[PDB]
């Protein structure tokens, strides 16, 4: 391994130190990066100072009956799947429970009042919910087709910068939904799907009260999908693109990287491609040590 | 809103040539109307990135110096060398600060622009501080103290504990105390004082508020962790 | 001024960046008509590198944008491309003159007469990529007439495993392949060179095993990656 000195600018952390990264090493390998005062601890393998500010850049109830529903879609843990039709485009979900328990009733309330504000991009868009013969929960429609049917029914691979920008904009989702203190258990491409322009948008975050780390663990299974359709994936991607996997599906939990990093990672892995794409050119002689 | 210019300043940032952005982006000033946050936003984001340069270079070189010792012509150099940053240093401060009180901030009329452009004009008083010793440093510091002051000064009666500008300086304005007058439990109490604010502004959240949120209140947290270390 | 005195100084500019500075002390070395050792020859091909590693970075992704605006952003980006050329152009300019009026005309030792053209090919090679038609035949021909004369001292005089030999092979191996399309033509030639080094591996030595293993393993990658 040969490195050299760099500053970094917008966001970049330490790879071993798993902190913020202002002006540190790189590695011309596998792209390591490390602080000096960290570097005490790298191995060879692939008076501290303080840093400062950087820059940056119950009306939802409905009646039943009313709707024009459609054909089962699928089937959930906790409800059955379809889609209706009622003064626009939605889709509908039967719960299970025939007639509510008291416990969950006021519960309802409640859980209506903590989703009817998660309005993140990459997420489906709640829409509305219904409890008047049965539990329910009304879902925006894909104007599409899901994220499952498109890369394992009728096959249409993606461009490789529309892949990683899918990523991307699924990176997007769930790191602000662990924002809100939540953490996630079905998290798979069975509960994700495409909108128009084959749009991420991310569901199955709702009941609150009915019902990280391994977050991001099940993030890592989605985006093997991805890139596969570990050792599988192209060479001719860049390499970091196999460094935020092997991170990312680690056991220990907080060895995982957490999502706020990785939204910079992404980033960097989607620079380096276009950036760099052709034959690999000479190195120059490594100028560091320890 | 001359957006033939505010493209080529978009251009510069893709193209990483923040030299080229500077220059474009100060002429935005030079209209002398209210600017939108998206246009003022990246005039922080380009002399940050310039000034972030020097930073970096000058004190790795005054590192060597205070090094090597037991030599008279290495010295020498080195600190001609060091001297020569100061001088390309202080044009970017006298430049900037020629700008910030002539155009923004006596045109600014909401609390957004004025909280806004008080915190950066104490901001890069901040960076030359490291330069001046002695009476020198305190012909500078002092000033900025009166800036940390007036800027603190609007912003508790106008905007929220979970407004973008707000919270951020409540990371400086500690670090102010904390590496310029060397008082860690005046700083201490200061800057936590506002973190449980934050924690208590949790309502307010925003997809706008919650990155700036929890991205300086992670820093802000980390501070208490090794001062107090 | 002082050779001993500019050493210093370079190693300096080294950190903290600001190479700019760093290429201005190395040029003042050359006027004078003194030798370079190998020390002092890193740095001047260190110090270049990187000057124009960050135009053609620049470059690469503002040419992406104007071809993928589709109006008059078009006119604007467009615009803004061909100055960066610009900038460009001079630095060869500037650059292989040096080589070719005062450093060339004293070159003596056999290492150094290879790495004198061995540079003279490649801050010709980046040149190309900005020219078209017979502009690009010729900086395309000129630039192979040194590769093409810089490979003749290296088999008469330098072992199968020599970094600097080693580093004409890549370099001009993808010269032909990247540039002229000719990936066969290349292939075949860069395909020479890696045998030539695991031929008598038993040659080389700790302090620069490992370097020399530095272009194989791009090599390799480079075989592996055209193979396919
Ligand atoms: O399956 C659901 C669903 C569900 F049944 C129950 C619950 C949730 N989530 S939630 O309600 O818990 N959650 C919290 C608040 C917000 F409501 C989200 C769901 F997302 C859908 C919702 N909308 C959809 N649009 C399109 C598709 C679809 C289209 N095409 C295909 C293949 C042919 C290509 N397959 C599937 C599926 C759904």
């Amino acid at each position: 391994h040969n490195f050299v000195r760099k500053t970094f600018f917008t966001l970049a952390f330490c790879d071993f130190c798993r902190k913020l990264l202002f002006q540190g090493f790189r590695c011309q390998t596998c792209g390591y990066k490390f602080h000096q005062r960290c570097s005490t601890e790298v191995p060879l393998m692939c008076r501290d100072r303080s840093s400062s500010a950087p820059n940056v850049h119950d009306d939802w109830e409905i009646p039943d009956g009313q709707i024009t529903v459609g054909q089962r879609i699928g089937s959930g843990s906790f409800g059955t799947v379809y889609k209706g039709k009622w003064h626009g485009d939605v889709a509908v979900k039967m719960l299970n429970v025939t007639a509510p328990t008291p416990q969950q009733l006021q519960a309802f309330k409640n859980e209506v009042g903590v989703l009817r504000k998660t309005r993140h991009v990459n997420i489906l868009l709640f829409m509305g919910y219904s409890t008047k013969p049965q539990l329910a929960i009304v879902t925006q429609w894909c104007e599409g087709s899901s994220l499952y049917h498109h890369l394992h029914i009728i096959e249409t691979k993606f461009e490789m910068k529309k892949l990683i920008d899918i990523a991307r904009q699924t990176a997007q989702g769930m790191d602000y939904l662990h924002a809100k203190s939540i953490i996630h258990r079905d998290l798979k491409s069975n509960n994700i799907f495409l909108h128009e322009d084959l749009t991420v948008k991310i569901g199955d975050f709702g009941l609150a009260t009915v019902k990280f780390q391994s977050d991001v663990y099940a993030f890592g299974i989605v985006l093997y999908e991805l890139m596969t359709g570990l050792s599988k994936v192209r060479s001719n991607c860049p390499k970091a693109m196999k460094r935020l996997m092997a991170e990312c599906l680690k056991k220990k939990r907080d060895e995982r990287p957490l999502f706020p990093q990785i939204l910079a990672s992404i980033e960097l892995l989607a620079r380096s491609l276009p950036k760099i794409h052709r034959s690999a050119s000479e190195p120059s002689l490594n100028r560091a040590g320890f | 809103d001359k957006n033939e210019l505010v493209q080529k300043a978009k251009l510069a940032e893709q193209a990483e040539r923040y030299d080229d952005m500077a220059a474009c982006m100060k002429s935005v000033t030079e209209q002398g109307a209210e600017l939108s946050n998206e246009e003022r936003n990246l005039l922080s984001v380009a002399y940050k990135n310039v000034v972030g340069a020097r930073r970096s270079s000058w004190r790795v070189v005054s590192s060597i110096e205070q090094k090597t010792e037991g030599a008279e012509k290495k010295q020498q150099m080195a600190r001609e060398y060091r001297e020569k940053i100061e001088t390309e240093l202080r044009d970017i401060c006298n430049d900037v600060l020629s700008l910030l009180e002539k155009f923004l901030i006596p045109n600014a009329s909401q609390a957004e622009s004025k909280v806004f452009y008080l915190k950066m004009k104490g901001d890069y008083y901040r960076y030359l501080a490291e330069v001046a010793a002695g009476d020198d440093k305190k012909g500078i510091v002092d000033q900025s103290q009166q800036a940390y002051q007036e800027a603190f000064e609007i912003s508790k009666k106008e905007m929220q504990p979970t407004h973008p500008i707000r919270l951020g300086l409540a990371l400086n304005f500690s670090v102010f105390y904390y590496e310029i007058l060397n008082s860690p439990e005046k700083a201490c109490s200061l800057a936590k004082t506002a973190f449980d604010e934050a924690i208590a502004e949790l309502d307010t959240l925003s997809e706008e508020s919650y990155k700036d949120s929890t991205l300086i209140m992670q820093l802000l947290r980390d501070n208490l962790t090794l001062w107090t270390s």
